């Protein structure tokens, strides 16, 4: 019974981290695209843009790491089981 | 009855929302339109 | 549990089955629309300050005429104005009437007035009437021989197979967009009915407002897509 | 649920009735009112 | 019987947190792209841009956190046992 | 039999909310990108940009809540059970 | 045999709605982004942009709600049951 | 035997329709973004932009319709059943 | 044995068509966005633009139709059956 | 044994081919957007944008065709049995 | 036991390849969009833009090619047999 | 039982790597789009643009590699085994 629950938890965690990776990568890429476009526009603005950029990256990584913690819950502390 | 009471309370909440935030603007628009027609 | 269909007042006549609840809801919205129309007639004036219903009718007619003139002037399609307007109100009043507190517990949840658009028959009636009407308009303007030719040809000739299908899609979607928007809601408000009243009251308020918003949006979209179909079929 | 029945006609007729009432006693009077408004100025 | 239900609930919760993370990360990245761009063009606009930002993020993160709650449902209070 | 149907309903509801969360989050982020950019370009336009925004949101959130409905149908009122 | 078909229909309808909601949310967000940007650039656009906008939404919602219709067939009137 | 085939066909049709809806909704939203932007820039463009637009929409929705057709070939008809 | 292989082939063909339709719809929408934007910005380039457009669409649709070719092979030929 | 392996191979090949289709379609659409826009802004660039374009497409197609090959290796040949 | 693990490995490798292909195609398209836009704007920029381009592709394709190796590990010499 | 657990772990790791590859490829492409656009706009700013670039990449790739690490845990450690 556990083997079925364990396989289900592994698949669930795989989806968990796959979605986390997609969201994190794409959101960070978009934020960095904005940062690079802003610095090309105004190369002296590199210092100013790190605050909004790091706020956006912090939000995206908070989502990613909360999801990675829930994968850890699924895999190492599988609910139920 | 419980379903009826719950949906009635929801209807009351939405009615209050529209009366306090949707009715005022629409009403203005109606009055301003009436005033414009009268002035014309 | 939730049920789909299970229409009440269902009867049989002339060898055909009729959903009594859907017909009753359609009749209620129709009589409300007719009451609005007759109150305007009784209280329509150009020499004096307009009435509330007069302002509503003027605004709706002006909007529909603005959409018509911007795609197909009323010198070519004057008949789509009385259509696009009614399709709006008939749908709008149909949807907003579902916002009244007419839901109760059987223990399965039930509603005295269920939105006609939630029935495939209502949406199909409206969509197929629009389909037939603007196809007839296209036949009139381009001729029974030229109208199918230009329909198949479309804007790009070699995309003919993608044209005909789209033409058959217009009605279905035009119906299914209206039905799915309202039928879905009929399930949500039923699911909310599974909550206890002290938890049920808030979700109904939130959804009801969406139902107002989405019903208005769906009436507008249905009428505006009807006007666009007329613009396309009338060259 | 998705299969139509006689209601398709029953609704249609009602809609047509509405399409009548609006097309006669609503749209033409409102167009007349708007035309008179435009002519007044 | 319970094992299959638990495995299905775990897979469902993994799908929900995965979609939620995709939505949250990508939407937050898209909103932060506008934030960073606007602050690059207008350095002083920061004050006025964090209100539309946290509003939109407030929506996006909401879509995330709702999912999170329901996923707990799926895994801790898994209906249908 | 009910175990298999319950597992399938849980997976289906998980897919429903995964898609709904992706759509809602990404659409809210895309609309917020326009809102932030417009308020950056036109600071005084904020009041006028909320109506196009909250309409757009009102659409995507609707698509979210409809999904939230049919998840609750799948999970709490599993059709075919 | 009916349990397997019911679970499969639930999963299929879940996929239908996941895709429909992703498409609806993202397309509505994109259309609203266009609307908000256009109204920010030229405020009076408020009047003329709701016609093309609600057409786009009308196209975005169709693919969604048609799917929803075919969901009801899958869930409530399973073709192969 | 036929139960497994029917469940697989339902899942396949759900995948078909979900992918079709994603493609159609997102492509229609993207095309409507250009349409709305063009009409905002030039109101007269209202007239001429529907021809490029409705070509795109149609090509974008072709894939939706063909997919839909094959979904009708999956759930109502069923290869190998 | 044939039932399991047929269910797997149906699921695989559904995945193929879902992915193909996602790609086709989104790519066609993206290409038509450029077409519409160019025709709005330069009305006289309509014919000039349908060449690069139908080429790109021709590529995108090619990717779609290959996938369709394979889906038939999956559901009608079903290699390994 | 061969039945389960073949069903898994079909599902895996469908995933390969659908993902390749999504990537190819969306990348081709994105590259065609740039091609069409550049040709709109520059009639002459028609000749010179075909070199950056077919290179990009060459990459976008490459990842597609490789998948196709592996998809064949999944379905016609079977690495397991 | 070996058949189940083989089917799971095939499905996992298919997921790997689908994800790698989506990422590769879409990233290559996005990079080639910038390349084509820059070369349209400035035609002499070609030699300058191939270094930023092939770096990006080098990263993008790298993520793709890694997924190949692990796919082989999943497909050939399946772990945990 | 390990057979089932190993198959589930393989599927989960495949999902992890598919999501990681999608995120990495798309984010790297998006960041490189900004890099190419900036280096086209400001040829002399390459040095000031690569630092934001490799930062952005350093984020998205991290999300990839972290996922990869956990893939190994799923594929070689198999925590629930
Ligand atoms: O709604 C409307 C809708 N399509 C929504 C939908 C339905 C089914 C599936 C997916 N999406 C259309 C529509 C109308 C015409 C059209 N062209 C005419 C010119 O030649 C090419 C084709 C294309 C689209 C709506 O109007």
């Amino acid at each position: 019974p556990n083997a079925i629950i364990t396989a289900g938890a592994l698949i669930g965690g795989g989806l968990i981290m796959g979605g986390g990776a997609i969201g994190a990568g794409i959101g960070d890429g978009i934020a960095g695209n904005a940062l690079i476009s802003g610095i090309a526009r105004q190369p002296e603005a590199q210092g100013r843009l790190f605050t909004p950029f790091f706020i956006t990256v912090g939000l995206v990584e908070a989502a990613y790491f909360i999801n990675l913690a829930f994968m850890a819950l699924f895999v190492f502390a599988t609910p139920g089981l | 009855m419980s379903i009826f009471i719950g949906q009635l309370i929801g209807f009351a909440v939405i009615a209050f929302i529209i009366v306090k935030w949707v009715v005022p603007p629409v009403r203005t628009l109606m009055r301003n339109q009436q005033e414009a027609v009268r002035a014309a | 549990a939730i049920h789909v269909g299970h229409h009440t007042l269902v009867f049989e006549l002339f060898g055909m089955t009729f959903n009594g609840d859907t017909i009753l809801a359609t009749a209620v919205t129709a009589v409300i629309v007719i009451a609005l129309a007759f109150y305007l007639r009784a209280k329509v004036t150009s020499t004096g300050v307009p009435s509330g219903v007069q302002l509503f009718w003027e605004a709706l007619t002006i909007q529909m005429r603005q959409q018509i003139e911007g795609s197909i002037g009323m010198k070519i399609a004057p008949f789509v104005l009385p259509l696009s307007v009614t399709i709006f109100v008939f749908i709008l009043i149909s949807n907003w009437l579902a916002v009244l507190p007419l839901q109760y517990g059987g223990g399965a949840a039930a509603e005295l007035y269920k939105a006609p658009a939630s029935d495939i028959n209502f949406v199909l009636a409206l969509a197929l009437f629009v389909f037939v009407c603007y196809h007839a308009a296209g036949i009139w303007r381009r001729g029974i021989v030229g109208h199918p030719i230009k329909v198949v040809k479309g804007h790009v000739a070699f995309l003919a197979p993608i044209n005909i299908v789209e033409e058959l899609a217009k009605p279905i979607s035009l119906a299914l967009r209206l039905f799915g928007n309202i039928f879905a809601g009929g399930i949500l408000v039923a699911l909310i009915a599974m909550f206890p009243w002290y938890i049920q009251w808030f979700p109904n308020a939130v959804w009801k407002t969406f139902d107002l918003f989405v019903g208005l949006i769906q009436a507008f979209i249905f009428s505006l897509l009807t006007i666009l179909y007329f613009s396309q079929s009338m060259e | 649920f998705l299969i139509p029945n006689g209601t398709f006609f029953a609704v249609l007729i009602i809609f047509l009735i509405v399409l009548g009432v609006i097309s006669k006693w609503v749209v033409p009077p409102i167009s007349k009112v708007l035309a008179e408004r435009e002519a007044m100025l």
